[PDB]
C-alpha cells in the first residue's frame, strides 16, 4: 500500500507490517535458512582475536580488495590529454566497467572506446579489430589523439600493438602521422596505478625518443609537472593555483580537470583543456620533472631520466604540512623563483588551524587504507596532527614503500602504535578494526560495509567512517576537494576535527543520561 | 516528424561512418510500420559490435555473475582471474536481499582468485582449489560456491570443470563451475545463456529424486525478476494476495533451496524471457512445469497480467485476484489523477538491455506519455518482434546503439525525457535533457505492481518538471 | 577512578557505577525532584498543538532569541577598516561579552575597548570616561582611528556623543584631526545587524560630508560595496574574486578578512588589512554603491542616495543562481564590463551539481532561521533547488521584510507549504517542528538544543540540525566557509545532499532489518 | 629573570601610558618578595578599571547571573532587560547539571524580558508581571523564579522588588529579585556579593521554623564550586568515600531544596571563597554553622584538604579520610609517573578571576612545573595575602592586567605555557606559546580531584608538547 501524498521508496516501505510478514513467510517456507542463534555466534566468531588470525593465513582467497586493474588508470591518464580518445584494445566488457566506475564517481561523461574482440580474436589475434577501430573512432569522434591500452585477453594471446598500429597506418586505416601511442596495460601485474604510469611512459615515448637531438635541457625555463592517478579535481587546481602564485612556468603532463568538469549549458562536450601535443613534444626542454605521486610513476621516473636527462628530485607527494613545504622549496630552488607572501601566509593559516584544534585531533586513532602516495601522505599529515595511525593498509604496495612508511612511523612518537600492509584486502581490514578498535576509518565508500559490521556488534563497537579516497559513490561532488598542498590539508583537518566532534554531539545527545557533555561551545 | 523524416536521419547519422561500419549499422536502426510485423523484416541484431563505435554494451561475465548468479544471496560466488571484473561490478547493481552480509548472505561482497602473472604462467587451477578450502573455513555458512570465469582462464587452458567436481566431492558441497569469459559470445546475452546451463547442470536437478516436499495447487515460481529496489517484493505481495504460494523467487532474493525447489512448482510465471527463457524451456520439456511471461509495470499490465494468471487456476483465484484488483483501484487512479496531468503529451526515448525498452512503454501510456524511441543493448529478434506491436507507427528503434547515433537521434528527436543507463546519463543532462536512470531506478524505486506504480510516477515527475532545467542558459547568452 | 593508560573525561567518566550512584544518591536525598512519570508527562505536553497554541500566544516572555544586540555588529563593522580599535562609550561587561562571542566563532583574537562606565557615571555623565578612554586607547594600541558605538546604559543616561568627543579634542586628550567616527548604537532597538548598519553610516559620513563639493560620481571608475554584517571569510573573498575576475575597479567598505584570519606565525598582529581611510574619503567618486545585504543597510543607503547621490541598485543578496546572476549583470551594466567565461563556466558547473543532486534535494522539507538577507537568499536557493523550506523564522525581520519572501515563496511551487514568521525565538520554532515535521533544520548552534529535544521523543521524531549561520561554536573551521556566488551555492547544495545521504546511511544501517537499502552507490 | 629584571621590565611597560593611568596602574603591578607577608604593603586591588585599556573583566550581572544563579538547575532566571547580556551569556560556561533540560531544568536556556523602547520609556515593571505569568503556564515544573537585572534596570527606575513580592504571593512562588545591573561595581565582583545577599533575603531562609528533615552528625554542604566539566562531582564522591553526607551542594548542578537545606548542616565546605564567603558568614552568625575553605586541585592539596576536613570530625571519620587516600594512592603516583617528566620545569603564567590563579599552583607543583607569574581579574587583597605565600620570591603578580601589560610581560618572560581565558587564548598561540584556558578548561576536566588530575596532566601535556608548536617558522625565513 501507498499513501499518494506521502508516497514510500523502498525505505521505508518494506518495512510496513504486510511486507514484514510475508519476508518472514518466504524466508520459513523455502530459504531453509541457518537459524537466527547461529548466525549470531558465527557473526561474533568473525570479530574474535582467532578469526583474525586465519583471515590473516589466506594465500589464494582475495576478499573484497581495495584496487582495481591497469587499464582504468591507462584511460583516466588519456584523458587528460587534449582531444584525446582513450581506446582499449581488447574486450569491451572491461570498457563498459571503467566508463560506469568513473561515471559514478565524478558524476559525469567518462569517453572511451574498445575494438570488441571476441572468440575469433581469442585465435587469430586483434589485428583486424585493430585497423577497423582506429578508422572507425577517428571518423566518428574526431579526436586529435588516440591512446591504446590493453585487455587483459589481448595481453595474454600477445597481440602485437606496436605492428597491429603500424599496419593500420602502412595499409591506410588512419594518416601516417596521426598519434596512436600505445601501452601494454596487463590487468594480472599491479593495479590501476600502474596503468596510469604505463600509459604515460608510453605517450611521452611517442612524441619525444625520436627526436632528442635539438633537445637542450631548461632551454624552454619550465617545471614539467606529473601528477599520476588523481580523482580530486582540486589537487589538479592546487598545483597549478600554487605555482602561477609563485610566478613559476610549468606544463602539467595529462590535466583531465576540464574534461572532468564541464557545464551544463545546453551542449554535451565529448573534448575539453587536456595537454597539448605540443606541451608533450617540448617537454623535454624543461628544467626538470616532478613527480606528484612517486610511488607509482617508477617507468615515467627512468624513461625522463634515461632519456630526457633531467634530474628528477627526490620529493615526496605534497600532503600535510612539511610535504608541501619541501615541494615548494624544491620548485624555487629549480625555478629561482621566490616563495612569495600569499603563500606564506596561507601556510600560516594551516598553522594556525592546527594550533586551534589539536585538543580534540591529540590521540585520536586511525585505521586508514588508499593508494600508496596518498596513503603515506595522510600519514604524514596524521603525525603533524598528533594523531595516531594505527592501521595502515595498502593493498597494492610493496615492501620497499613499507620501509619508507616505518621509518616516517619511526620518526615520531605518535607513530608507535601503528602497522603498515601490503597485499591486505578490506576483509584483513575489518577483522583489525575489531580486535584493535580505532576512533574513525578513512577511506573509500567500501568502508561503509566496515562501519555497518561494527555496528551490528553494538554502539560501543561502531567505527566511523570518513570518507577520502576512491572510489566515493554514496555521496555527491566530493570529487571536487583538495587534498594536496596547504589547502588540501586545511580541508582534511576540518574534516576530521568535525567527524570528532558530531560523533561527540551523538554521543551526549541523550536528554538526562549523556547531555551533561552536550556543549554549545567547543 | 514523419516517417521519412526519420529515414533520413538514419541516413544522415551513418554518412560518418567509414564504408564497413556504416552497411552494418544501416541493418540495426529501423522504423516501426502499422502492418508489418515479423522483426527480420525490418531489422538486425544479437550480432557482433562494430569496432571503435563507442557500445554501450557489456560482456557475458556481467551477464552471468552481475545478472543470473551474483543475486543469490546465501552462495558465494568468485569472479576468478585479475582483479577489475570483480571490483567494478562491486555492488552496482541493486539486486535486493534480505540477510546478514558476510556471515550467511553474499551479495556485496567481491571474493576473487585476484590473478598475478604467475597463474598466467602456471594456470589458475592449485590456487581455485586452495581458495574453496580458504572459503569454507572463513565463511562456514555458505551454502554453495560458484566460480564465474573472467577472459584469461580459457584463453590459458584451466579446468574448472574438474577443480569444481574434485572439490564438490571431497567436502561436500555444491561448486558450480561458469565458463562466462567476456570473450564469449558479444553481449551479456550469452551469459544468460551459460549461466542458465551452469544452473541446469549443477543445481536444479538436486532434488529429483526428492519426495517429502509438501505440495499445493497454487505453487509457482517466480524467475528472472532480479528485485532490482525491492521489484520482485513488490511483485510477490500480490501473487500471495492473490492466493497463490511463491516456492521459489531467483534470481532476486534467491537462495539456493529455493532454486532446487522450482521443479515442484505448477507454474513458471517469467519476468525476463530473455535472461530465463532457456531454464524455463528445460523445466518444461523435463518436468512437464509449464511457463508464461507476464508484465507487473504500470497498472493496466499488472491487471491484465494477474487476470492472465489467474485463469490458469480454478474459480477462488479467479475470486481473489478481481478481489486484489479492486483493493488496490483506489491507490493507482490516485497516482493517475495526480501525476498525469504533469506528465500527459511529453515524449520518451529509451535505450536499456533485453527487455525493459518494450516492458516499460504500458507505464508511461498510463501517464499519458509518449515513447517515440526504444532499442536493446542486446536482444534477439524475437524481442524485437514482440516490440513492435508495442510501439507506435513511425517511431524509432535501434539496436546495439553507438554514443554517435544516440545523441544524434535525441537532438533531432528532442524528447522530453530520455531512460537509459549511467554511461548515457550525464551526457543528456548536459544537453539539458530530463534524464531518469532505467536499470538503477536511480537509486529509487521498486517499480513493481500497484506501489511501485506511485514511485515510479513520482520519479518520472520530480525529473521532467525539475526548476533545474530552465536555467540551463545563462540570461546574458 | 582512572585507568592511568586510558584516561576519561566527563563523557564518559561520569558513566562509571560509582559516579552514577553517587548522582542517584544526591536526587533521592535532596533535590526534591519531580518523579520521572511527570517530567516525562509535561515532555509530552511540550510537543503538542495544544501547547504550541500557548507558546505562540506569549506577548512578554523571549526564550531562546536568535538575534544579539546593537554594538555587537558595530564592532564588527569597524572591525573592518584599516588599523581601527572599536570603542564601545559605556559599561565594560558588553565589551567582555562582544569579544568572547566573537572568539568563539572566528577561533581569532578579537580586540575592542571599552571605557568602563560605572555607578559614578551613571550619576555625571560619561564625559571624563570618553576623555580618558580616547588618550588611553590612543597612546597604548596605537589605532589609525577609534569607531565609537554605545551600550545601553550610555544610550539611556542621554550621553552626547558628538560634544563629549568634540570637547576631548578642545582639551587635547586627542589630537583635534585623529578620527574619531561615533554611532548611537542602542541595545533596546533593532538587533545586531542594526548596529552594524549605524556604524557604517556613521562612518562614512565622518569622513564625507564636509568634503561633499569636489565630489563627481563615476571620476574613479569604481564600485563601492558594502558587505553588510558577515561572519563567514569566503563571502568577502568570493565577492573580491568574482569582481577582479571581470576587471571591475572596486571598494570594499568594511572588509575584516585579514584581521579575522591572520597566520600563526610567531607574532600576534592586532591589526591587519582593512578599508583605507583613503578609500572612505575617495568612495563618493564611484559609478554606484552596491549594498550586498540591503535589509540591514536602510540607512547607510538613506546617507548614500541623498549625500554620495548614487543610484544604489535594488539587488538581492547575491546567494543561489538567479541572484548571483543579476548581481552580476547589474555590475556588468554599471561597469560596462562583460561577464567573462570563467564565470559563465562556473556558473554551468553548478547548474551541473543541480542537476546531478535534484532526485535526492526533491520535495525535501526545511526548517531555517538567521538574519533577513541571509534566510532570503537561503529560501531562494532551496526554492532553485526543489526543495521546501517549510518553517522560515527570523527574529530580527520585519513586516515589509517577511512581504517580499511571500511573494519569493508565491512564485514557486515549492513554496505553498512555507510560512513566514517574524518576531518568533527558537522556543517558537521548537514546537514548529514537533506539530508540523521536516526532514532537516538549517541554523547556527542554538539550534542542537532543538535537535535534542526531538530526538528525546523518538528517532522517528528527530530533525538533525545543518550547520550553516551564525554564530557556528561546537564545530571548528566553518566561519572559512563561503555562502554568496555560485562558489556558496556549490558548498551549500554539497552539504544540504550529503546530509540527506548521511542520514539515509544511518536510517539503512541495521543487518538484515533496513540495510536492504544500504547503497554502495547513491 | 631576576628581581630586578622583572622591576626594570614593569617600568619599562608603563611607559606607554598617560600618566594618570601610568600612576594607577604602578600600583596594581608587584614582584612577590618572601619577606612581606601582608597583602597591602605590596599591591592594590578592586579598584575600577581604567578606561581604555582593554581590560579582561565582565560585570556584575555575570558575577550574579552567568556565575552564582545561573547554575540553579530547577529555577528559571530571567535576563530582565535588552537582548544581549542573555545572549552573549548562554551556554557559555560549563557548570555542568543532570536535569531534562526545557521540562525540570533550564540551565542553558535563555529567557529575557528583551526590552523594546517602549520598555524603556514606561518601564518595565507591567512587562515583568506578564513575563512571570507566561512562564509558570509555559514552564509549570520550575521551582522558583529569579530576576537577573540588567543596566537599564536600575537607571529607568524599575521596582523589580514589588513585582517579586506581589506576584510571589498571587502564584504561591519563590521570585528572587537580584539587583546585579552591571554598571554597579567595578568587576564581576560585587555581583557575586548582590547575588548571595538575594539568596540570604529570599531563598535560604524559607525553612527556619521546620524540624523534619533528619540530621547526621557528618552532614555538610559544598558550597561555591560550580561544577566546571563536573568538578564538583569529582569532589562530592570523594567526600563521600569519606565517610560525610553532602546534604547541599551549590551553586553547580544545584537545586534550590538543596539550598534550603544548607541551613540544616554541620559544616559548610567552601570552594571559592571570593563568590561565597558573604553567605558563608551569614550562616555562621545565624546559625552557628562553622566553614572552612579547601582545594582539591592536585593530590598534594587534595590530601592535605581531606585530612583537615577529616580532622573537624571524630576518628571513624579521620580513619576513612586515611583509606580513600590509600585507595587512589597508586592512580595518583601513575599519574605522576607518566607526565611529570614530560613537563618537569616548564614555567607557567596564569591569569584568571577571584580563586585559580593561586589554588591551582599546587597541581602545576605536583608535575614539577613552576608558575613565573600569576594574576586575578576582580580579587580583593585578602586574596592577594593567601596568593603571596603560595607563590616563589620574585615572581610577577598583576591585578586587572591588561591586554598590553600580558602581551608585553609574556614576550619578555617567555614562558612554557599560559592558562587564561578565551580572550586571552588565540593571541599567544599566535606567539608560539602554548595556551590552555583556565576557565572552561579548554573543553575538557573535571579538573578536580584524584579523577581530575589525570585530566589535567593529560591536558597541560598535550598541549604543551604538542608538535604543532616546531611549525611557527616556515623553513625559508
Ligand atoms: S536480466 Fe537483463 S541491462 Fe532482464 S542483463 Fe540487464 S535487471 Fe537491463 S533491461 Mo541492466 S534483460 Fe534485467 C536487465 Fe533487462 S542488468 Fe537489468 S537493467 S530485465
Ligand atoms: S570482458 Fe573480460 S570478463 Fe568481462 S569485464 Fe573484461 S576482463 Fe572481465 Fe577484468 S581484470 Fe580488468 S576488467 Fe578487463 S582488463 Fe582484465
Ligand atoms: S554591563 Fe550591562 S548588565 Fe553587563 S553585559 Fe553589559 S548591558 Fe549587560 Fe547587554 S543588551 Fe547589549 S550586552 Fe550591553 S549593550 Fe545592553
Ligand atoms: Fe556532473
Ligand atoms: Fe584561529
Amino acid at each position: 500500500s501507498q499513501q499518494v501524498d506521502k508516497i514510500k521508496a523502498s525505505y521505508p516501505l518494506f518495512l510496513d507490517q504486510d511486507y514484514k510478514d510475508m519476508l518472514a513467510k518466504k524466508r520459513d517456507g523455502f530459504e531453509e535458512k541457518y537459524p537466527q542463534d547461529k548466525i549470531d555466534e558465527v557473526f561474533q566468531w568473525t570479530t574474535t582475536k582467532e578469526y583474525q588470525e586465519l583471515n590473516f593465513q589466506r594465500e589464494a582467497l582475495t576478499v573484497n580488495p581495495a584496487k582495481a586493474c591497469q587499464p582504468l588508470g591507462a584511460v583516466l591518464c588519456a584523458l587528460g590529454f587534449e582531444k584525446t580518445m582513450p581506446y582499449v584494445h581488447g574486450s569491451q566488457g572491461c570498457v563498459a566497467y571503467f566508463r560506469s566506475y568513473f561515471n559514478r564517481h565524478f558524476r559525469e561523461p567518462v569517453s572511451c572506446v574498445s575494438d570488441s574482440m571476441t572468440e575469433d580474436a581469442a585465435v587469430f589475434g586483434g589485428q583486424q579489430n585493430m585497423k577497423d577501430g582506429l578508422q572507425n573512432c577517428k571518423a566518428t569522434y574526431k579526436p586529435d589523439m588516440i591512446a591504446v591500452s590493453t585487455t587483459c585477453m589481448a595481453e595474454v594471446i600477445g597481440d602485437d600493438l606496436n605492428a597491429f598500429i603500424n599496419n593500420s597506418k602502412k595499409e591506410g586505416f588512419i594518416p601516417d602521422e596521426f598519434p596512436v601511442p600505445f601501452a601494454h596495460t596487463p590487468s594480472f601485474v599491479g593495479s590501476h596505478v600502474t596503468g596510469w604510469d604505463n600509459m604515460f611512459e608510453g605517450i611521452a615515448r611517442y612524441f619525444t625518443l625520436k627526436s632528442m637531438d635539438d633537445k637542450v635541457v631548461g632551454s624552454n625555463k619550465k617545471i614539467n609537472i606529473v601528477p599520476g592517478f588523481e580523482t580530486y579535481l582540486g589537487n589538479f587546481r592546487v598545483i597549478k593555483r600554487m605555482l602561477s602564485e609563485m610566478g613559476v612556468g610549468y606544463s602539467l603532463l595529462s590535466d583531465p580537470e576540464e574534461v572532468l568538469d564541464t557545464p551544463a549549458d545546453g551542449q554535451f562536450r565529448m573534448y575539453a583543456g587536456g595537454t597539448t601535443q605540443e606541451e608533450m613534444k617540448d617537454a623535454p626542454n624543461a628544467l626538470n620533472t616532478v613527480l606528484l605521486q612517486p610511488w607509482h610513476l617508477e617507468k615515467t621516473k627512468k624513461f625522463v631520466e634515461g632519456t630526457w636527462k633531467h634530474e628528477v628530485p627526490k620529493l615526496n607527494i605534497p600532503m600535510g604540512l612539511d610535504w608541501t613545504d619541501e615541494f615548494l622549496m624544491k620548485v624555487s630552488e629549480i625555478s629561482g623563483q621566490p616563495i612569495p607572501a600569499s603563500l606564506t601566509k596561507e601556510r600560516g593559516r594551516l598553522v594556525d588551524m592546527m594550533t586551534d584544534s589539536h585538543t580534540w585531533l591529540h590521540g585520536k586513532r586511525f585505521a586508514l587504507w588508499g593508494d600508496p602516495d596518498f596513503v603515506m601522505g595522510l600519514v604524514k599529515f596524521l603525525l603533524e596532527l598528533g594523531c595516531e595511525p594505527v592501521h595502515i593498509l595498502c593493498h597494492n604496495g610493496n615492501k620497499r614503500w613499507k620501509k619508507a612508511v616505518d621509518a616516517i612511523l619511526a620518526a615520531s612518537p605518535y607513530g608507535k602504535n601503528a602497522t603498515v600492509y601490503i597485499g591486505k584486502d578490506l576483509w584483513h581490514l575489518r577483522s583489525l578494526v575489531f580486535t584493535d578498535k580505532p576512533d574513525f576509518m578513512i577511506g573509500n565508500s567500501y568502508g561503509k560495509f566496515i562501519q555497518r559490521d561494527t555496528l551490528h556488534k553494538g554502539k560501543e563497537f561502531e567505527v566511523p567512517l570518513i570518507r577520502i579516497g576512491f572510489p566515493i559513490f554514496d555521496r555527491h561532488h566530493l570529487h571536487r576537494s583538495t587534498t594536496l598542498g596547504y589547502e588540501g590539508a586545511m580541508q582534511i583537518l576540518t574534516t576530521l576535527v568535525n567527524s570528532i566532534l558530531e560523533r561527540l554531539d551523538e554521543e551526549t545527545r541523550g536528554m538526562q543520561a549523556t547531555d551533561y557533555n552536550h556543549d554549545l561551545v567547543r | 516528424m514523419s516517417r521519412e523524416e526519420v529515414e533520413s536521419l538514419i541516413q544522415e547519422v551513418l554518412e560518418v561512418y567509414p564504408e564497413k561500419a556504416r552497411k552494418d549499422r544501416n541493418k540495426h536502426l529501423a522504423v516501426n510500420d502499422p502492418a508489418v510485423t515479423q522483426s527480420k523484416k525490418c531489422i538486425i541484431s544479437n550480432k557482433k559490435s562494430q569496432p571503435g563505435l563507442m557500445t554501450i554494451r557489456g560482456c557475458a561475465y556481467a551477464g552471468s555473475k552481475g545478472v543470473v548468479w551474483g543475486p543469490i544471496k546465501d552462495m558465494i560466488h568468485i569472479s576468478h582471474g585479475p582483479v577489475g571484473c570483480g571490483q567494478y561490478s562491486r555492488a552496482g547493481r541493486r539486486n535486493y536481499y534480505i540477510g546478514t552480509t558476510g556471515v550467511n548472505a553474499f551479495v556485496t561482497m567481491n571474493f576473487t582468485s585476484d590473478f598475478q602473472e604467475k597463474d598466467i604462467v602456471f594456470g589458475g587451477d592449485k590456487k581455485l582449489a586452495k581458495l574453496i578450502d580458504e572459503v569454507e573455513t572463513l565463511f562456514p555458512l555458505n551454502k554453495g560456491i560458484s566460480v564465474q570465469s573472467e577472459c584469461p582462464i580459457g584463453l590459458i587452458g584451466d579446468d574448472i570443470e574438474s577443480v569444481s567436481k574434485v572439490k564438490g566431492a571431497e567436502l561436500s558441497k555444491t561448486i558450480v563451475p561458469v565458463r562466462c569469459e567476456g570473450f564469449r559470445g558479444v553481449s551479456q546475452s550469452l551469459g544468460h545463456h551459460i549461466a542458465n546451463d551452469a544452473v541446469r547442470d549443477w543445481v536444479l536437478g538436486k532434488r529429483d529424486e526428492d519426495t517429502t516436499f509438501a505440495s499445493t495447487p497454487y505453487d509457482v515460481a517466480i524467475i528472472g525478476d532480479y528485485n532490482i529496489g525491492g521489484d520482485a517484493w513488490s511483485s510477490r505481495i500480490l501473487l500471495e494476495e492473490m492466493g497463490l504460494r511463491c516456492v521459489a523467487q531467483w534470481s532476486g532474493d534467491g537462495s539456493i533451496s529455493e532454486i532446487e525447489l522450482t521443479p515442484k512448482v505448477k507454474l513458471n510465471l517469467v519476468h525476463c524471457y530473455r535472461s530465463m527463457n532457456y531454464i524455463s524451456r528445460h523445466m518444461e520439456e523435463k518436468y512437464g512445469i509449464p511457463w508464461m511471461e507476464y508484465n507487473f509495470f504500470g497498472p493496466t499490465k499488472t491487471i491484465e497480467s494477474l487476470r492472465a494468471i489467474a485463469a490458469k487456476f480454478d474459480e477462488s483465484i479467479q475470486k481473489k485476484c478481481e478481489e486484489v484488483i479492486a483493493k488496490y483501484k483506489p491507490e493507482w487512479e490516485a497516482v493517475v489523477a495526480k501525476y498525469r496531468p504533469r506528465l500527459e503529451g511529453k515524449r520518451v526515448m529509451l535505450y536499456i538491455g533485453g527487455l525493459r525498452p518494450r516492458h516499460v512503454i504500458g507505464a508511461y501510456e498510463d501517464l499519458g506519455m509518449e515513447v517515440v524511441g526504444t532499442g536493446y543493448e542486446f536482444a534477439h529478434n524475437d524481442d524485437y518482434d514482440r516490440t513492435m506491436k508495442e510501439m507506435g507507427d513511425s517511431t524509432l528503434l535501434y539496436d546495439d546503439v553507438t554514443g554517435y547515433e544516440f545523441e544524434e537521434f535525441v537532438k533531432r528527436i528532442k524528447p522530453d525525457l530520455i531512460g537509459s543507463g549511467i554511461k548515457e546519463k550525464f551526457i543528456f543532462q548536459k544537453m539539458g535533457i530530463p534524464f531518469r536512470e532505467m536499470h538503477s531506478w536511480d537509486y529509487s524505486g521498486p517499480y513493481h505492481g500497484f506501489d511501485g506504480f506511485a514511485i515510479f510516477a513520482r520519479d518520472m515527475d520530480m525529473t521532467l518538471n525539475n526548476p533545474c532545467w530552465k536555467k540551463l542558459q545563462a540570461p546574458w547568452e
